[PDB]
């Protein structure tokens, strides 16, 4: 029951992800070095990771079918609101259940709760974020499902400042329908059971996560010296 | 709306 257009969409999203997500993490050498010794010692390194990750997310978004039809202003508002959420989603691929940390192929680039804390973020974001990663990890999505969830997250009609809500909604619905149809046709029970609903529930968790991130960003960002450590893209996207 | 870097990357 999976249409040719739907398989097309999946092929494109997979490729787009492959182009935007490097499982070697080779580019991490370019970031300011991580410092675990010290308040905000990880802030420069993780600010660079985030900023880099924002770029990669933008490049994935552009590849999504129908995203280009949207106005530039609509494209900007969608990316601005979703950026953090997609980064949290995409981060699942580095996240490991064994040690509860994000493992990027090296001990230096292996990030735990204390490293995140060293970035200036409270347990109020981090505890629910780790839970999110565990629950997402538990789902064991196919890669196809992962890429589709990211795309559906970016193209959301209810994001603040959207103008063409009717059009953003039409794009999303095609991707949602593609996902629903994929699970049914390609995803075997029992893992399939309630999988779409569970994935949609992850999008709601991401909104909460986003909201908290904003608050902690606003506090951290509010002091000038901490804001100095950030990148210019981070300042623009997350607000100056 | 004052997002030059984002607009450029988007383009
Ligand atoms: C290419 C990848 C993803 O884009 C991302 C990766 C990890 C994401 C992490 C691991 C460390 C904690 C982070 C960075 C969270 C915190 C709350 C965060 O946003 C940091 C902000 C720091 C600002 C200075 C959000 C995503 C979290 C590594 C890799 O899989």
């Amino acid at each position: 029951k999976l249409s040719e257009e739907q398989q097309h969409i999946i092929a494109i999203l997979l490729d787009a992800h492959h182009k935007t997500y490097d499982p070697t993490y080779a580019d991490f050498r370019d970031f300011r070095p991580p410092v675990r010794m010290s308040p905000l010692s990880m802030l420069p390194h993780l600010a660079d990771l985030v900023s880099y990750s924002i770029q990669k997310v933008i490049g994935f978004a552009k590849m999504i079918p129908g995203f280009r039809d949207l106005t530039s202003d609509d494209q900007i508002v969608l990316l601005k609101s979703s950026a953090i959420e997609v980064i949290m989603l995409r981060s699942n691929q580095s996240f490991t259940m064994d040690d509860m940390s994000w493992d990027c192929g090296s001990q230096d680039y292996k990030y735990d709760v204390t490293d995140v804390s060293k970035a200036g973020h409270t347990l109020e974001l981090i505890e629910p974020l780790i839970k999110f990663q565990v629950g997402l990890k538990k789902l064991n999505l196919h890669e196809e499902e992962h890429v589709l969830l990211m795309a559906i997250c970016i193209v959301s009609p209810d994001r603040p400042g959207v103008q063409d809500a009717k059009l953003v909604e039409a794009i999303q619905d095609r991707l949602s329908n593609t996902l629903q149809t994929y699970i049914r046709c390609r995803h075997p029970p029992p893992g399939s059971h309630q999988l779409y609903a569970k994935m949609i529930q992850k999008l709601a968790d991401l909104r909460s996560l986003n909201e908290e991130h904003s608050k902690q960003y606003r506090s951290l960002s509010f002091q000038p010296e901490n804001s100095m450590k950030l990148t210019p893209l981070v300042l623009e996207v997350f607000g100056n | 709306k004052n997002h030059p870097m984002l607009m450029n990357l988007l383009k």
